[PDB]
């Protein structure tokens, strides 16, 4: 019942991990495809990515404490630990929006230099998943505030636990292949 | 308790992110020692996040939930290495020789 | 109203389109008028459209596939008519603007909306019955997956009347499908039909993977499963691992045309060879998604109508697991002529012929299943014998194409065209009609007409051979695919035979319609009363015909392969339980239709650049998803009064008919 | 039997006819007995045949399942050794060993015609090539537009034509004649008329009188302004000759996508 949905969501993340690997394969082909424009070393600010990496890492341990609080019967502390990992994920999204707004205004959008197309399609598709999990987190927070730690709400916490920790696993592959390999 | 697995897997992923970042931001006199350790610490930190955060187990769905992950790693490795190998030969050809 | 919709988008002054526009508008209004005449709107809702029953959803998949089979055949009969007129020097009907939409739409409809729903609808009806399950693992997700496929067939059909379809071929290769060589809405129709229907089949593969692994009967291990369940398990693995490749590849084409990005462009660092690498990394696992459950269909039919156990179960199982891994390492054989090295071409040429080894083990294991049986020549057994002859010819042809040096003269020929119509018509279409004939009494309670089912076979067999063995000869003569105008006169008299063979295939489709009419007209005389019209071996035939909507009052205990056959030989399986308990069943939901109704609004607005409507359409899919999460009445319990009523009416049919 | 692939006129076509024939004959040792068993077992083991042995519980034999795995394995083993050897011998962009100093012809696919450049002769043609028989021909193939496929079916292999990219093809003609070439990859509305003639001359004197004929034209190709005038979208083009060409025009077509 509950464990069938949790196993079934794990199979979806394995298809979602295949989805990200096509974006990684497209980036590796197109990384040297700069059309006389900027390369990775001219664009990537590595102090900025280190703050973005630690915000997604802080939201992973904050969801882990929310699941720990779900394995006691403290409904209030599941909410409080879910309130913080929403803030760290909104900080992560707000920095990626600031990163993309700096490129688009300064003429380095996706419509220029198809290295920049593969950059925007990998970092942007990751941030669309973080935005999708941020909406799911706020819908879950108002369900637990209204109904409590019911059996259906407990399964939805463990389904989003799989989703949220997977986005931090993908980001380890993102900042290594894109940012750290690009700024060598 | 189970805080200890979350806390160790958080301390470890702090170390496994600072060291690859400090090498590029400093320079470390070797692009090949940098590239090896960056991909090594990326793989190790992915393994830390599966064990500590996702709680990957060999006995979780009677063997499944683990073989499903091992299968897709092989599919990802076939798709990524295969497409890179194909596109490298397609781009070494189609050149003005 | 807004966007690029202009009322000059409707193809006026084009009679071959406007006649088929009025044939669907008046055809749809006549169909709408019958439902309100007989008062069946409250019955189609609450029993069929909102149904989370896998038996109801499996039937509706096949109804969509049969209806789309008529449209995908009616334009293939126009290509045979045009190619027979273009040779012998006539610029007849179908100008190249008109003709190039037709092979693109024929490829899209017949793959995605004919072959895919027929294979999925056979797995929907049968697989929960074979494993002793009462429903699929995620029943609301199964209903939502059907309606995403309906959104795909709506968007392709409105491109006939509102805009035009793509003119790029069925896989929409780059720059020809780019925004500077295809500036119109045709590729946008192709993009959003495949995107919205493609997320529906991804949820189908997840649903049947968890159903086979978790929802099995007690005692049924993996190597006691039916072979059709094994084939459905491996086919759904390929759906989970390859339909994400299609989702990214079409979305990267979407960003190229809408946002002006450079992925597969010619100029600004884009690589158009990356798409052809990516679209065939999905492309070959798709053709093994189609042929794997057909292999499972033919294994159950050959065991049933030989009255003999299936030969080499373990070899047949491990040949299926061999194919589902080997399907991901062969995809470069579709672009041997692109210009990769000899090492890359010979590697993927060698491993393409490795996948022919487990297919030959499957073929010969069916041959020894009927090596010492008592073969009853049913209609479904006729499709099985005809598959082995036809698929062996077409499979042998593809291994010839798997040699790269041989493929350098046969790439994109009519030899290639005749190859994959030999393994889809020969394999998938024959397997879909065989499983339709086999599982018709289980789905509906009465048997199909045996006389008209055999006549439909004899027109689909060598009527296919008149249609496509000339294209083998034309592929040697040098005729390439997608040829429309001023075809060489030496290709005439061989395009004339191929056109005559399509008329025989048309008579087999007509014989299928007569077979469906006569069976419904005479259903009270050909009723299936015991639930086992043949001598069936798997657990589906332990139920009544049609099954009691929970499939099983008590879930059966399995001890061996062919669980219903071993029960019959021990005198069991017509055993009345002394008591019953209530069955926890899911409820029907109006969402999933509402989620798909906003998705076809979202898809239509993205095609025509109506951005306020696409925001409203996309927000509708998300708010309906959110408001479905707050619903708490998702389940109910079937009372023991309803179970005992439905089982005592099955256990006197057993008594009044002998057993 | 006389059908442009079973009757080829080039060495690459003749080596591919033997490759098609030996592959087809190899697969027939397992496909003919499969079809014969599909009909023979259906007839001998009918339900109405009361003389045949009936074994309903026989589902496993080690010797039967050994042969069912071995003989498909052994055929593919012979077919993979053949596939490896012939892919490294019939590969395009592998020059043919003739010591005849091959003629290089540069091929540009347009909408919807074939543009041919003869860079060592200073000649360009549309929808017609000529070359001597028994001399190798080095084809450098590119696109100005969407992807095409350069195919002369009676002479040998095909290769894709892609914009900004340079594929290579080597062919030879063992007999004089004229061979119809086509585009083998669909490229738009005018794709059905992308047909050219490929004349293999009896000797080099007839090739020298075709090059001298093709430089009596008043039309030139001396700039990229004249190229983009000719690269305008057109259908079912006649054979056209250009007497003067730009000395490195083929690289300029590639460089308008790679720069
Ligand atoms: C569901 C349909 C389907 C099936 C079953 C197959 C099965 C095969 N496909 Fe056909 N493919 C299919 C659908 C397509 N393939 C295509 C294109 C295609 C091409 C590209 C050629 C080109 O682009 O120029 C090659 C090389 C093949 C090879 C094969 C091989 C070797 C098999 C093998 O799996 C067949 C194995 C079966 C055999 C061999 C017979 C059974 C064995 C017997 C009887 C005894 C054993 C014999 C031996 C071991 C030799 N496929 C295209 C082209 C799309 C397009 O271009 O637009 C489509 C749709
Ligand atoms: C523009 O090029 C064209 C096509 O390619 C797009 C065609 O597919 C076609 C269609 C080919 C045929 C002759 C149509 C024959 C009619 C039949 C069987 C179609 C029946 C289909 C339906 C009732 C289902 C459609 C329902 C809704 C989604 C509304 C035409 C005419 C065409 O001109
Ligand atoms: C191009 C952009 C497209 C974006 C489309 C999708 C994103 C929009 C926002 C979606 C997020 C809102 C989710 C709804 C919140 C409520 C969900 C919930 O509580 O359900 C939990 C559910 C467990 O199931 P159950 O408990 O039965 O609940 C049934 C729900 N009806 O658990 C579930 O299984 C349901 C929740 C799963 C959510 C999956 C996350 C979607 C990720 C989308 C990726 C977007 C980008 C893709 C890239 C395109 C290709 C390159
Ligand atoms: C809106 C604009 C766009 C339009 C696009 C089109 C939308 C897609 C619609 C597809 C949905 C599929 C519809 C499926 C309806 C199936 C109804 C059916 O089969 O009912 C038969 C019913 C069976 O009777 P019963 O005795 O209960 O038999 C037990 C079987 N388990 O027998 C009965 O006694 C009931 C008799 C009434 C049934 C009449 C309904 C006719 C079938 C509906 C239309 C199907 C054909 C066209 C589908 C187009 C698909 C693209
Ligand atoms: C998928 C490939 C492409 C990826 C990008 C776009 C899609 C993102 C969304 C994918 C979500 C997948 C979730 C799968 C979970 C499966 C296991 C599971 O937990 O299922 C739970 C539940 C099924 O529960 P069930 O028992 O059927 O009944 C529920 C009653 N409330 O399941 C549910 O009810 C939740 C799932 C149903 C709702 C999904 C429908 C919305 C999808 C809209 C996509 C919008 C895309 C638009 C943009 C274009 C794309 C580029
Ligand atoms: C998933 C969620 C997708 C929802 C997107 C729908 C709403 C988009 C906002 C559009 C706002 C706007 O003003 O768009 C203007 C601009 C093009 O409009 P304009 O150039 O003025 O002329 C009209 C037609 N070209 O618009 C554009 O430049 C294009 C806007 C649409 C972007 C396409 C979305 C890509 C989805 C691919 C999935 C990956
Ligand atoms: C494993 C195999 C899976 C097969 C999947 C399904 C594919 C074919 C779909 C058709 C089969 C469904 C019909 C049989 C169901 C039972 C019908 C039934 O019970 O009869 C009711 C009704 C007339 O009976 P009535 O007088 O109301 O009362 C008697 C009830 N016993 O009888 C009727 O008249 C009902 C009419 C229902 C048919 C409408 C469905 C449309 C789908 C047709 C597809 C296209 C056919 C080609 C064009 C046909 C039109 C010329
Ligand atoms: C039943 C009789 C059928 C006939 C007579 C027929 C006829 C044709 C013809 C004439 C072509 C184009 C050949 C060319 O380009 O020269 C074609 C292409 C194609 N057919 Fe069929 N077809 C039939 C069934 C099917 C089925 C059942 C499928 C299922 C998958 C299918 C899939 C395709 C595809 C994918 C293409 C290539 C699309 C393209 O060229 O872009 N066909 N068919
Ligand atoms: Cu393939």
């Amino acid at each position: 019942a509950g464990g069938t949905k949790i196993f079934g969501f794990w199979i979806y993340l394995m298809s979602d991990c295949i989805l990200f690997s096509i974006l990684f394969a497209t980036y590796a082909v197109l990384v040297n495809g700069t059309a006389g424009g900027p390369t990775g070393k001219d664009i990537f600010e590595l102090p900025f990515v280190l703050v973005e990496t630690f915000l997604l890492l802080f939201s992973s341990i904050t969801y882990g404490m929310a699941a720990i609080a779900m394995y006691k019967n403290n409904k209030s502390q599941v909410i409080s630990w879910l309130a913080l990992t929403w803030l760290f994920g909104a900080g992560f999204i707000g920095m990626e929006i600031y990163e993309f707004h700096h490129l688009i205004v300064n003429g380095m959008g996706p419509d220029r230099s198809g290295f920049l197309s593969a950059f925007f399609a990998l970092v942007g598709t990751h941030g669309l998943h973080v935005t999708s999990g941020l909406i799911w987190m706020a819908v879950l927070m108002v369900q637990i505030a209204r109904r409590g730690l019911t059996s259906t709400n407990r399964t939805r916490i463990m389904c989003l636990s799989l989703f949220w920790h997977f986005l931090d696993v993908v980001w380890i592959c993102v900042f290594t292949v894109v940012y750290l390999m690009g700024a060598m | 308790g189970s805080v200890k697995t979350y806390m160790t897997g958080f301390i470890l992923s702090i170390i496994l992110t600072v060291i690859p970042f400090w090498m590029v931001m400093t320079g470390a006199a070797s692009p090949a020692v940098i590239l090896g350790t960056i991909l090594a610490m990326a793989v190790v930190q992915v393994l830390v996040h599966l064990v500590c955060f996702l709680h990957m187990n060999t006995k979780s769905d009677e063997g499944w939930n683990m073989t499903a992950f091992v299968f897709t790693v092989l599919i990802i490795a076939i798709l990524v290495v295969g497409s890179i190998w194909i596109m490298w030969n397609l781009n070494y050809n189609m050149m003005m020789h | 109203m807004f966007g690029k919709l202009s009322l000059d988008a409707v193809p006026f002054h084009e009679p071959i389109v406007m006649v088929t526009i009025a044939g669907i508008i008046l055809g749809g209004l006549a169909l709408v008028g019958l439902i309100t005449y007989f008062g069946k709107w409250t019955y189609l809702w609450k029993e069929w459209l909102t149904s989370v029953d896998h038996k109801r959803l499996g039937i509706m998949y096949i109804i969509v596939a049969i209806v789309m089979l008529l449209r995908g055949f009616a334009d293939a009969i126009m290509m045979r008519s045009q190619q027979a007129l273009a040779s012998a020097g006539e610029a007849g009907f179908l100008p190249p603007h008109h003709y190039d939409q037709i092979f693109t739409a024929h490829g899209v409809i017949m793959i995605f909306f004919v072959a895919m729903p027929f294979v999925i609808g056979l797995m929907n009806l049968v697989v929960p019955l074979q494993i002793g399950a009462r429903d699929v693992a995620f029943p609301f997700l199964n209903n939502l997956s059907f309606w995403f496929t309906v959104v795909g067939v709506i968007l392709v059909n409105v491109s006939l009347g509102v805009g035009e379809f793509a003119q790029t071929g069925w896989l929409a290769y780059p720059p020809l499908s780019g925004i500077e060589y295809s500036p119109g809405v045709g590729v946008d129709y192709w993009i959003w039909s495949l995107q919205l229907s493609g997320i529906g089949t991804t949820l189908t593969g997840i649903n049947f993977f968890v159903t086979i692994l978790k929802m099995r009967a007690p005692g049924m291990t993996m190597f006691k499963m039916p072979v059709f369940t094994w084939a459905s398990l491996c086919a759904n693995v390929l759906i989970i691992a390859s339909f994400p490749i299609l989702t990214v590849t079409v979305a990267l084409l979407t960003l190229d045309r809408y946002l002006g990005t450079h992925f597969f462009t010619n100029d600004m660092g884009g690589n158009m060879m990356m798409y052809i690498n990516l679209i065939w990394a999905w492309g070959h696992p798709e053709v093994y998604i189609l042929i794997l459950p057909v292999f499972g269909v033919f294994s159950e039919i050959a065991a049933t109508f030989s009255r003999k156990r299936l030969f080499g179960y373990t070899s047949l199982v491990w040949a299926t697991v061999c194919i589902t891994v080997l399907s991901f390492i062969v995809w470069l054989h579709h672009f041997f002529t692109m210009g990769a090295g000899a090492n890359v071409n010979a590697f993927f040429g060698i491993t393409t012929m490795i996948i022919a080894i487990p297919t030959g083990v499957k073929i010969f294991n069916w041959l020894f299943t009927m090596y010492q049986g008592r073969i009853v020549f049913h209609s479904a057994m006729l499709w099985t014998i005809g598959f082995i002859v036809t698929f062996s010819v077409g499979g042998m042809t593809g291994v010839l194409l798997a040699v790269p040096g041989a493929d350098f003269v046969l790439h994109n020929s009519l030899f290639l065209i005749a190859h994959f119509h030999n393994v889809i018509i020969g394999g998938v279409v024959f397997g879909c009609f065989a499983g339709m004939t086999y599982w018709w009494p289980k789905a509906f309670g009465f048997k199909l007409n045996e006389t008209w089912g055999k006549r439909a076979f004899w027109f689909w067999i060598i009527g296919f051979f008149v249609a496509f063995m000339p294209l083998y000869a034309l592929g040697f003569m040098g005729m390439t695919r997608r040829l429309s105008q001023q075809i060489d006169p030496q290709f005439h008299t061989m395009l004339m035979i191929a056109a005559s063979g399509a008329v025989l295939i048309a008579l087999g489709i007509l014989c299928l319609v007569i077979q469906m009419y006569v069976s419904i007209r005479d259903r009270d005389q050909n009723r299936d009363l015991t639930g086992d019209p043949w001598g069936g071996r798997t657990l589906e035939w332990a139920t009544s015909s049609p099954p009691p909507f929970y499939n099983f009052a008590v879930v059966p205990h399995v001890h061996e392969r062919d669980a219903f056959w071993e029960m019959k030989e021990k005198g069991e399986a017509y055993k009345k339980p002394d008591h019953y308990e209530e069955i926890h069943m899911p409820k029907n939901s109006g969402a999933g239709i509402v989620i798909a109704a906003f998705s076809t609004i979202f898809g239509f607005a993205m095609i025509w650049h109506i951005w306020w409507l696409a925001i409203v359409g996309f927000a509708g899919m998300i708010i309906t998803w959110i408001v479905k999460s707050f619903d708490e009445d998702v389940d109910y319990y079937v009372p023991v009064a309803e179970i005992e009523k439905l089982e005592n009416q099955h256990f006197d049919e057993i008594t009044k008919a002998g057993l | 039997c006389n059908s442009a692939l079973l009757d080829p006129k080039g060495q690459i076509g003749l080596e591919q006819r033997s490759l098609i024939l030996t592959a087809f004959g190899l697969m027939l040792i397992v496909v003919i007995p499969a079809i014969l068993m599909a009909v023979g077992f259906a007839w001998k083991y009918r339900a109405s045949n009361k003389d045949a042995k009936y074994s309903p519980n026989w589902s496993h034999s080690n010797k039967v399942e050994a042969v069912v795995w071995t003989v498909p394995i052994l055929i593919i083993i012979f077919l993979a050794v053949l596939t490896w050897k012939t892919t490294h011998a019939l590969e395009p962009s592998k020059p043919l060993a003739h010591d005849e100093k091959p003629i290089t012809i540069e091929v540009v696919s347009m909408d919807w015609k074939w543009f041919f450049i003869y860079p060592e002769q200073g000649i360009a043609t549309v929808n017609e090539i000529a070359f001597p028989a028994n001399t190798p021909v080095y084809f450098k193939v590119t696109s100005n537009s969407v992807m095409n496929s350069f195919f002369i079916p009676r002479l040998g292999s095909q290769i894709y034509a892609m914009a900004g990219m340079q594929t290579r093809l080597h062919l030879i003609a063992n007999e004089p004649g004229t061979y119809d070439g086509i585009s083998a990859s669909y490229s738009g509305p005018g794709f059905s008329g992308m047909k050219f003639k490929a004349i293999a001359t009896p000797d080099r004197a007839a090739f020298d009188q075709w090059v001298a004929k093709a430089k009596q034209s008043p039309n030139t190709m001396s700039d990229m302004a004249a190229f983009e005038k000719l690269a305008a979208p057109s259908e079912y083009n006649q054979v056209e000759y250009f007497s003067n060409v730009k000395p490195d025009l083929f690289a300029d077509v590639i460089n308008k996508f790679m720069a």
